[PDB]
């Protein structure tokens, strides 16, 4: 969806359910965010 | 490893830089758009 | 040898970095974001292989 010919930027939004899955995916997602970053 | 991971990284991340191509979106910012996401 | 159109310098010295890489006889790996137009950088190597090899 995003990408350089979209001058109208973008809007992204993420439902999350409230502590049952969500969590845990999450926290791994973000984990992995950090580790993307430090690579 | 895991907590050898400091100097593993630290000679792997240099010694592995020449074959490969890391590029960043910030230097192409200036015609790109800003990028946001919100949790809900 | 691009009938797309012009280049700019990013896939200029992602096409030279991919070229002088494939001089010494190694290869490597693209870490580039997928809106680099890594694609036209890959066919504007196959217009970079002129080298006739």
């Amino acid at each position: 969806a995003h990408r350089l010919g979209q001058t109208k930027q973008v809007t992204v939004y993420r439902l999350i359910c409230k502590g049952t899955i969500e969590e845990r995916i999450l926290q791994r997602a973000k984990e992995k965010s950090e580790i993307q970053r430090m690579v | 490893k895991s907590a050898i991971d400091e100097n593993q990284l630290s000679r792997l991340h240099m010694i592995l830089k020449p074959f490969m191509l890391r590029r960043i979106k910030k230097d192409v910012e200036n015609e790109l758009s800003d990028k946001i996401e919100i949790l809900m | 040898t691009i009938f797309n159109g012009k280049l700019k310098g990013y896939q200029l010295k992602g096409m030279n970095w991919l070229a002088n890489l494939y001089e010494q006889g190694i290869n490597g790996i693209l870490a580039d974001e997928m809106g680099l137009g890594k694609t036209v950088q890959s066919i504007a190597l196959l217009a970079h292989l002129a080298e006739r090899e």
